[PDB]
């Protein structure tokens, strides 16, 4: 009931559409650098 | 060579002796002071995770 008709987008009005929750899958690489040891710098009885 | 039996009957007071270091060698305080080698170690930091900044307006 107003001017503006056929124009694409999405506005704030009512984004949910009545779906508690909008998902995404997908794969998840990381490179990062981990303090973690090479098993060396521990004492020499290091062992059962 | 019989002279090592008359030794060890004779000396065997060393026993005790032996005994008692031991056994007060323990009793005494030792710490072996295992070090960080000359590789020095770090933590990350203290890091919380929050969400970022939002656009208000």
């Amino acid at each position: 009931r107003t001017r503006t008709v056929n124009l694409y987008g999405l506005p704030a009005a009512n984004p949910n559409n009545g779906n508690e929750y909008y998902e995404i899958s997908g794969r998840f690489s990381l490179i990062s650098l981990v303090p973690t040891n090479d098993d060396y710098q521990t004492p020499i009885m290091n062992s059962v | 060579a019989s002279l090592i039996y008359r030794q060890l009957l004779t000396n065997s007071y060393s026993v005790d002796l032996y005994d008692e270091i031991e056994q007060i060698g323990s009793g005494k305080t030792q710490n072996v002071t295992i070090n960080p080698g000359p590789f020095a170690q770090t933590r990350y930091a203290p890091v919380n995770w929050d969400h970022g900044e939002i656009n208000d307006s």
